[PDB]
């Protein structure tokens, strides 16, 4: 019958691993490297477009950084459509805490609803997982600012600085060196993509193969504004910090 | 639905699944258990591979199932919150349903169930994790702690470990923990603890977490410093 | 639930002692208008059973159905089918028996009363009835609606007991059914005067008669009547 | 070999294996017998003992007044297949107010055992049946295999070394069928047959079990000292 | 019966491949070759009606599908799962938008769902991955003119224009010779046919070519008068005789 | 609107003696003012000395003792032959019951035999489950006929011993099988007379520890 | 792969005779019957000094009139005691009286060969179900995975089944008194047992008409090895 | 009916009548109200005959297996909870049932009312049925705390003979049971006939009623 075909998604190795999210990872690692950096007073973004052409139209485009409310935006590390899935779940998770409780959710909840749902995948349902690790950047009242991966396997962590994709082990002892607990946005800015201009695979580094984003409490009083940076934000950004 | 055994015996009498299940445990950061005299002290490793965490917000390895009872695992980090949702579930619906808090007895044996279930079950991969579940009972100043894994078994200790070295540290518990005389008060049972912990933990720094858990819901988690007194107090003994 | 719409009137039989008769007008009433002339009420199955179906005819057709589907079911994989393993009154009389009950329970009935008239293998007469309700009973006389009232009165003067089933022979018996018939004609409002008429007898088997005709009936005496009372002209 | 895996799949010349391995199972079991006449249905059983401690396992079961049968092979599917003429044959008298007749319950029993060996998952049933039973048409006596066929017979039986027992009945065809109207010698009858299929062991009290059903005789089991008269 | 591959037939290989999803990519670029290109005032997408047989009439198959009356797609790839796409795209436009909202989609989300049925059928189980990549052209009031391009794989980008399918490689380096920001949608149609030309092998004409635009709205094949908001759609399908008139001027 | 239930009269009669049980009703089967049969049998044997009637609605009341029957053919299946003992067959009727709380059997049912120590024994049944062990018990249409006359010539209640004047009760002896039958008879003759469901004939199922035996007695068919 | 419900060329089917591998793994339980009670023990084999030894299980109350013992993967015994107690107190509620030993052992027989692609494999335990009932008095069954199951007037389960069972062999008679039956299940358990036999690493108990299923105490035992070990040496 | 319950300092008395009533016809006048759960734990019946033994003896089972999983009695307090939630399942459906789950657990002496409309109460003193009304006047000005187990009996059995006196649904005879912390006891039927008049004549009571 149909056994014959059938590959096991959810299955340990001989080792005590699973085999599909080892997999699955290695997809990730090829990835275009996205970081996370927390600051005192805000939270940084940045990530890498693939490979990209000049005959792309990067103003209308999005594959790395998503809002899933007012207050949490995500960064992508793997297959696009995977990622699409489970960022609208996200969202209609956000809104279905916000008309039980009158509140937005708060970052973990979130965080650990998707995670969950990951890690369904891998004990049951005989699917395959999906080939996704987030960076989520957010701010609640409890915790203030924060940052959180998730990966295939379903488990969650929190950071201070983070990398996820490609290079992340070259990325993750950059930020190691150069991040201090009393760090600003601006510099964390700084940071962010001084990592991504050592650690690139590509020649150099452009505005048209970049993602930024940041979360600042440099709204106006006590309230938090979400900035989704535009193509010619980023080149400011970049002639600012001394890059280009 | 997809009903494939992925759990089944082979020709020597094995489920490979469930014993490859118990190496995803191995892998898992050491717990520890001790159970004092009127107290339970629960010790837990955390692997410094991992630098620029948050240990605010990061998931604590130790977490309260109700009021009275916490659970810490080894293993698979992302199977162990599906074990310890269905035990929060079911002391909550234990509450509302017989009007008691659950017996840190029933709350193991409810976990163990649920994780032997998933060993003859289609469709499903056992859990790779194995809980220590410690507590007291409602009114009661005996202290319990439960072990558990993923074949379903289930046992009481007066001290265990579990995860990656626990071999090591359960030959330290062996031959240094007296049932005639255990220990007497929450330092005694602290101290112990970690000293089983430096064993195999490497640095005394943010690698050791321990929660002391008392009688009539007296829960609490040791801070760093805390713990640092007694890293310092061990060795200095120990240079001699 | 449902309302009876297209209806057959009473169905009357009686044991006697080689056997059994019933008999059934061919009428198809629709409310009070006499509709449906040539409808046929009593039906056989085999040479040994007839079942006689009063109530709604929609639900007649539909247990005639389930009838002649037992026979075909009953054929299939039987080699005896026309002999040992027949079927027999009593496991047609069973069978409509739980469908009718089962039907009432679930509040959906088959809005009708039967008689299973017939003559066992062992050559024991056979005649029970069942209803709409699922309720049975058994008699040496049986009757439905105003047979009820009516024919089992005089037919029980004939058989009024069981040990007068053996003294009773199929001309008493028949002659009784007859007249019974003649009387339903006079008082039932919804009858007809032709019917037809089933014999079961264990020697000469199932006779089956078509076409038959109330007569030898008295209306003379309503000439002298005149008025409500003090009538003379 | 590559076509045993399961029961969905046909060999290259035609074979069913996994009946057949199931077939094997009932070659394995412990002996039974068969045998009728006109009046009368017998069933003869060899019961089987893990140790002397043990008890002997239990190879026949009634399933109604005036029908049941005898097992070889997986005890647990005759428990499954004496359940559903259980049903059936009682389905037959709450409904029809009928007695089954017991080539219908041999019909039935191909058609459940059928079902087993043409779909995907499930497996053939484990165990061979010898059904005996009277109805209007006289004594019966059947034999059931899991392949699903089902054979109307005078004498026959299964399990192991049951060729020897089945010979002896081949010899006394012409005289066992005419024993009508005496229980005892067409036990005796069937006793003597269920005997030539033994070796080393000998029918001892909490041994034999035997079985009878016929004309004024509902289906009756004997073990223990009620089979004492028999050895 | 019923369907017992409940589980993927697309899975992660060691080296973190998803085979499926790129054996599918490899038969997209066995397929015949479709672009698009979009203008300041317009876009166009074209492909070649590669014809099976003589005796066949390739009017009847359109490679080119109206999705909604602004929004238009071509293929490259299996011609037959693309037209079951078509179909849903179609559908879910209605069932997922219009039905609620009293209005049709805008390309960007009408692209989203396509690309969600694709995702899907990437880890779904007992399915392959669809056989095909979509160029999507469209036109909506808050986000203007749009072309986007749909993998196998559910993955979705934006192009100022591109190719897929047989000679993508060498169509995209042509396009990047030609496009600039300023273009006509004339002068889209015209660098769509030079384009086109140089992976046609045989007859090149408008009975071998299928082309359609999404441009200026449509009144006159909107089959109604009488509300003004109501203007016609902007997709529009050219015809034989109007790709022959500038394929003199070419 | 169709009515599920009906009303088919009779009546029936339970007494427990020392070592012996009896239950009787009438075979008399009716609806409104018409009569269905003179006879038609409404107490069964059910098998392991168990006499058992369900008064009432006809139809439920054939219902529920064919499915009792075959709960004790299954009783013997799964439990080796075992003998279903009275107490047991009441508990097991109560769920058969009970099982229709939400559309109920109609019917009033009693059963008969012996207990596990030899003694006689009945039980009452309400048509939902409620059951209870008796002496004496008279169910259906004249139930309220017969009782009265039961609790006075059975229990001895309300009679005293002369002299004393209320002092000293009457004691309570035993009644063999012969006086239990005569005050069957006068409470169906009398019940007869003044009950126009009653009638036509009476048949009385006696239960000892050799079995089940019957007696047929004729009644007024008016 | 292959089918879960596949039968060998010997036919046999793979799974369950794969199971009675693991009950050959796991811990002895012996069970001895006689005309004054059915006695149950068992080797409770702690895996480390540490675990306290009085939370191991493997001896479990069904009713009053019911015990069970258990062998292998005892994880695996839990929803099988579960369902045995169920079917027990069901019959009660049905019937008003204690259910058969035979009839509740069949019952759990029911579940054994309820696997497939129900439950994903076999049981990998066996149990000794020992009880009273009115009509066959003390009764000892063994109840496998393979929905088999025999009475035995003694039995032994598990790694020194068979060494066990020869030694049962010689020493069951007919005639065996309570106290007999009990110094002989705690003789047997010393002779297979790897570790020394205690009060504190092996459990005794039975059940018996008038006081019903009773797990012996440690106190208890450790008095009936005090009694074993000067009757030995007497001799 | 009429049925009682009381804690006091020495356990729980328990008592009820055993009239059974089909409309103004007595069917029944030696019915068990009293329910015999476990040996340490009654439930009485009041309303729907039925219901309530059906539903209780269910309770039973479902007690035992707790005992049997647990190793443990059940408290009053789950036994009633199990009871009120089982119930509440069929609320609107036609259930009628007035129940008292009387015991002694490990909180001391217990007593819940439970109904098919869905409450479930703890306290000391409780009366259900159609002659409670008449039951709670004696109850109510002799109830202490500090009663001894011979004059709790006497309290809980002449309260129900002043309910049986006047209630027409209430009457036949009084079943008696005391619930002590080594289990319940037993304390005998008493003839309503009879005791009417005993009490009348020793305790000087019923004084419009002549004898
Ligand atoms: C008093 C007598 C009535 O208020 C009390 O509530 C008793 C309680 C009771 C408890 C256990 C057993 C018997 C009685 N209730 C009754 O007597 C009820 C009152 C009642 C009548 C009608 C109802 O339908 C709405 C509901 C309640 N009587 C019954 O339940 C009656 C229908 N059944 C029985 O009497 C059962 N007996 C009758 C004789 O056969 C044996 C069973
Ligand atoms: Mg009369």
């Amino acid at each position: 019958g149909s056994r014959r075909y059938d590959s096991r998604t959810t299955i340990f190795s001989p080792e005590g691993r699973l085999y599909q999210v080892e997999y699955a990872l290695e997809s990730i690692s090829h990835a275009g490297t996205a970081i996370g950096i927390m600051a005192s007073d805000g939270i940084v973004l940045a990530a890498e477009r693939k490979v990209t052409s000049t005959l792309l139209e990067q103003d209308t485009s999005t594959e790395k950084l998503y809002k899933l409310n007012d207050k949490i935006a995500v960064a992508v590390a793997g297959l696009t459509a995977d990622a699409e899935i489970l960022i609208n779940t996200a969202r209609i998770h956000a809104q279905n805490y916000l008309k039980t409780y009158n509140e937005d959710i708060p970052v973990e909840i979130l965080v650990r609803r998707l995670s969950d749902i990951k890690q369904g995948y891998t004990q049951h349902g005989g699917l395959r997982p999906f080939g996704v690790s987030f960076i989520y950047a957010g701010y609640d009242d409890r915790y203030g600012y924060q940052l959180y991966t998730s990966n295939p396997s379903g488990n969650y962590t929190g950071w201070k600085a983070i990398s996820v994709g490609a290079n992340t082990s070259a990325a993750q002892t950059l930020l190691q060196m150069d991040y201090k607990d009393d760090m600003k946005v601006d510099d964390a800015i700084e940071l962010a993509l001084k990592t991504l201009s050592k650690t690139t695979d590509s020649s150099a580094l452009t505005y048209d193969r970049l993602e930024f984003a940041t979360i600042r409490k440099g709204a106006n009083d006590g309230e938090v504004y979400q900035k989704i940076f535009k193509p010619q934000e980023i080149k400011d950004i970049l002639v600012k910090t001394g890059i280009t | 639905g997809y009903d494939r055994a992925l759990s089944i015996f082979s020709p020597d009498g094995h489920i490979f699944q469930v014993e490859y299940a118990l190496e995803a445990v191995k892998r898992g950061t050491c717990a520890v258990g001790v159970k004092g005299k009127n107290c339970v002290v629960l010790g837990c490793e955390r692997r410094s591979t991992l630098k620029l965490q948050d240990t605010r917000i990061t998931p604590s390895k130790v977490s309260k199932i109700d009021s009275h009872v916490v659970l810490s695992f080894s293993g698979l980090n992302a199977d162990s919150r599906i074990l310890i949702e269905k035990a929060r579930v079911e002391a909550q619906s234990h509450r509302l349903t017989l009007e008691d808090p659950v017996t840190v007895e029933y709350l193991t044996r409810y976990v163990a169930g649920v994780q032997q279930r998933y060993t003859q079950s289609g469709g499903v991969r056992p859990f790779g994790v194995s809980t220590l579940i410690a507590g007291f009972d409602p009114r009661d100043d005996e202290p319990k702690l439960y072990q558990t894994e993923p074949s379903g078994i289930y046992s009481s200790w007066s001290a265990q470990t579990i995860g990656r070295n626990s071999k090591t540290v359960r030959e330290f518990l062996e031959k240094n923990y007296d049932r005639k005389e255990p220990p007497a008060t929450v330092e005694e049972c602290v101290k112990l603890t970690v000293r089983s912990l430096l064993e195999v933990v490497q640095t005394g720094a943010k690698n050791i977490e321990i929660t002391v858990v008392k009688p009539d819901s007296d829960i609490v988690a040791l801070s760093s410093e805390e713990i640092n007194q007694y890293v310092t107090q061990i060795e200095q003994e120990k240079q001699e | 639930t449902q309302q009876p719409i297209v209806t057959g009137t009473s169905v009357i039989s009686m044991k006697y002692d080689n056997g059994v008769i019933i008999a059934a007008d061919n009428l198809g009433s629709y409310g009070s208008l006499l509709r449906f002339n040539g409808v046929e009420r009593l039906i056989p199955v085999g040479d040994n059973t007839v079942v006689g179906i009063s109530g709604d005819i929609s639900d007649m057709q539909h247990i005639e159905r389930l009838l002649k589907d037992l026979v075909t079911e009953n054929a299939y994989d039987n080699p005896l089918a026309d002999a040992e393993e027949a079927l027999e009154p009593s496991y047609i009389f069973e069978y409509l028996a739980t469908v009718m009950y089962q039907r009432r329970s679930k509040m959906n009935p088959l809005w009708n009363a039967i008689i299973v008239a017939g003559v066992q293998s062992n050559g024991d007469q056979f005649l029970r009835y069942v209803n709409l309700l699922g309720v049975t009973y058994s008699s040496p006389t049986l009757a439905t609606g105003f047979g009820a009232h009516m024919a089992n009165p005089l037919l029980r003067k004939v058989v009024d007991r069981e040990s007068d089933i053996p003294k009773t022979t199929v001309q008493v018996a028949e002659e009784a059914i007859v007249n019974a018939m003649r009387v339903l004609y006079y008082r039932d409002a919804r009858s007809s005067r032709n019917f037809s008429l089933a014999i079961i007898d264990k020697n000469t088997g199932l006779t089956f008669k078509k076409n038959l005709q109330v007569e030898n009936m008295k209306w003379d005496f309503a000439k002298d009547i005149k008025g409500y009372g003090t009538q003379k002209i | 070999n590559n076509y045993d895996g399961d029961t969905v799949t046909f060999s290259p010349t035609g074979r069913l294996f996994q009946v057949e391995y199931a077939l094997e199972a009932i070659k394995q079991g412990s002996v039974t017998v068969g045998l009728r006449s006109n009046t009368h249905a017998v069933l003869v059983a060899l019961k089987r003992n893990a140790d002397e401690l043990s008890s002997y396992q239990k190879k026949i079961i009634k399933c109604d007044e005036h029908m049941g049968l005898s097992l070889a092979g997986l005890a647990p599917d005759a428990r499954v297949l004496s359940n559903y003429l259980r049903q059936q044959c009682n389905y037959s008298s709450l409904v029809f107010n009928r007695k089954l007749a017991v080539e219908r319950a041999g019909h039935l029993l191909c058609d459940k055992a059928q079902k087993n060996t043409q779909s995907y998952g499930g497996r053939p049933y484990g165990v061979g049946l010898l059904i005996i039973g009277y109805d209007k048409s006289g004594a019966h006596l059947l034999e059931f295999q899991p392949s699903g066929n089902v054979t109307e017979l005078y004498g026959t039986a299964i399990g192991a070394r049951s060729q020897g027992a089945k010979t002896y009945l081949e010899r006394t065809l012409d005289t066992f069928i005419k024993i009508d109207g005496n229980p005892d010698e067409l036990i005796k009858a069937g006793v003597e047959a269920i005997s030539q299929s033994l070796r080393d062991e000998s029918l001892t009290v909490d041994n034999l079990s035997i079985a009878i059903v016929g004309k004024d005789t509902p289906f009756t089991i004997y073990d223990g000292e009620a089979v004492a008269k028999y050895i | 019966m019923t369907d017992r591959y409940s589980f993927s037939l697309t899975t992660f290989s060691p080296s973190g491949k998803l085979g499926q999803i790129d054996y599918a990519l490899t038969a997209v670029k066995q397929g015949v070759t479709s672009l698009g290109i979009k203008a300041t005032n317009g876009v166009v997408i074209a492909t070649e009606k590669k014809s099976s047989s003589p005796l066949a009439m390739s009017e009847t198959l359109s490679k080119v599908s109206l999705l909604t009356p602004d929004i238009g797609a071509v293929y490259s790839g299996m011609g037959p799962d693309y037209r079951v796409l078509v179909d849903k795209s179609r559908k879910v436009a209605h069932t997922s938008y219009k039905r609620i909202y009293g209005e049709y989609p805008p390309t960007k989300l009408l692209v989203s769902e396509v690309a969600k049925i694709m995702q899907e059928a990437t880890q779904s189980g007992g399915v392959r991955p669809f056989g095909v990549s979509l160029l999507i052209a469209g036109h909506d009031e808050f986000n203007g003119f749009s072309l986007y391009q749909v993998d196998p794989s559910g993955s979705y980008f934006p192009w100022k224009a591109t190719a897929i399918g047989k000679g993508s490689v060498a169509a995209k380096t042509f396009l990047e010779k030609r496009w600039n920001d300023e273009l006509e949608l004339e002068d889209a149609i015209h660098i769509a046919l030079l384009t086109l030309k140089e992976s046609v092998e045989g007859e090149f004409n408008g009975d071998t070519i299928e082309l359609a635009i999404i441009g200026d709205e449509n009144p006159d094949l909107l089959g109604y008068t009488g509300i003004p908001t109501d203007k016609g759609p902007r997709f529009r399908k050219l015809t034989s005789q109007e790709i022959n008139d500038r394929l003199e001027a070419l | 609107q169709f009515n599920p239930y009906g009303d088919n009269g009779g009546t029936i009669l339970g007494i427990a003696g020392e070592d012996f049980a009896v239950l009787a009703g009438d075979t008399r089967n009716i609806t409104d003012y018409s009569i269905n049969s003179r006879y038609e049998p409404k107490v069964f044997d059910c098998g392991d000395n168990i006499v058992m009637s369900a008064n009432g609605f006809a139809a439920d009341g054939d219902a529920l003792v064919k499915r009792f029957k075959n709960s004790v053919k299954w009783y013997h299946f799964d439990h080796n032959d075992k003998k279903l003992s009275i107490n047991s067959a009441a508990r097991n009727i109560q769920h058969l019951l009970y099982s229709r709380r939400f559309f109920p059997y109609y019917v009033y049912n009693i059963i008969a035999g012996l207990d596990e120590d030899g003694k006689g024994a009945v039980y009452s049944f309400d048509p939902v489950g409620s059951y209870q062990r008796e002496q004496c018990r008279a169910g259906g249409a004249a139930a309220s006929l017969i009782m009265p006359f039961l609790d006075n010539q059975v229990n001895f209640k309300n009679q005293y011993e002369p002299g004393t004047n209320g002092k000293v009760k009457k004691p309570l002896k035993y009644l063999s099988v012969e006086e239990v039958i005569k005050l069957v008879r006068d409470s169906f003759t009398s019940a007869t007379e003044r009950h126009i469901q009653v009638g036509d004939g009476l048949e009385i199922l006696i239960v000892t520890k050799d079995g089940v035996r019957k007696e047929f007695y004729e009644l007024k068919r008016d | 792969d292959r089918g879960v419900s596949t039968f060998s060329p010997e036919g046999r089917l793979f799974q369950v005779e794969y199971s009675l591998e693991a009950i050959k793994l796991g811990s002895t339980a012996i069970g001895i019957a006689t005309k004054e009670g059915v006695v149950l023990g068992v080797e409770k084999r702690a895996t480390s000094p540490l675990l306290e030894s009085d939370s191991i299980e493997k001896i479990v109350e069904i009713d009053r009139h019911i015990g069970c013992a258990m062998s292998g993967l005892t994880a695996d015994a839990r929803s099988m005691i579960e369902h045995a107690r169920t079917a027990a107190v069901t019959h009660n509620l049905y019937y008003d009286e204690d259910i058969n030993v035979e009839s509740l052992t069949q019952s759990v027989c029911d579940l054994a060969l309820r696997f497939g692609e129900l439950m994903s494999r076999p049981f990998g335990v066996a149990l000794l179900i020992a009880g009273h009932d009115a009509d066959d008095g003390y009764q000892l069954f063994h109840a496998e995975p393979s929905g088999t199951f025999y009475r035995y007037n003694a039995k032994a389960i598990g790694s020194g089944s068979e060494g066990a069972q020869a030694e049962l062999l010689n020493e069951w008679h007919s005639s065996l008194t309570l106290k007999e039956a009990e110094l002989l299940v705690l003789k047997i358990l010393k002779q297979v047992m790897e570790e020394k036999l205690d009060e504190n690493n092996a459990q005794l108990s039975c059940i018996t008409k008038q006081d019903g299923f009773k797990i012996y105490d440690n106190e208890k035992t450790a008095e009936l090895i005090k009694e074993l070990k000067e009757k030995e040496a007497a001799e | 009916t009429t049925t009682l319950a009381f804690k006091f300092r020495h356990g729980v008395i328990v008592a009820a009548d055993s009239r059974a009533t089909a409309g103004a016809y007595i069917a029944s006048q030696t019915v068990k109200k009293v329910i015999e759960i476990n040996p340490y734990l009654l439930g009485t019946m009041a309303g729907g005959a039925a219901d309530c033994s059906f539903w209780e003896r269910l309770l039973a089972r479902q007690c035992r297996i707790y005992e049997l999983r647990n190793k443990e009695r059940i408290s009053v307090a789950a036994a009633s909870k199990l009871l009120a939630n089982m119930v509440y399942q069929y609320k609107g459906m036609g259930l009628s049932m007035g129940t008292m789950i009387c015991g002694w657990d490990k909180r001391g002496p217990g007593l819940y009312y439970v109904d098919s409309e869905g409450n479930r109460i703890s306290g000391a003193t409780f009366s259900v049925g159609s002659g409670s009304v008449y039951a709670y006047g004696v109850l109510d000005s002799n109830y202490k705390w500090d009663l001894s187990v011979e004059d709790a009996l006497y309290l809980g059995k002449r309260s129900i003979l002043a309910a049986a006196h006047r209630d027409a649904y209430s009457g036949g005879s009084v079943n008696l049971y005391h619930v002590t912390e080594d289990g319940w006891i037993y304390h005998g039927n008493h003839d309503v006939g009879e005791l009417f008049w005993k009490v009348k004549e020793e305790e000087g009571s019923f004084n419009n009623v002549i004898g």
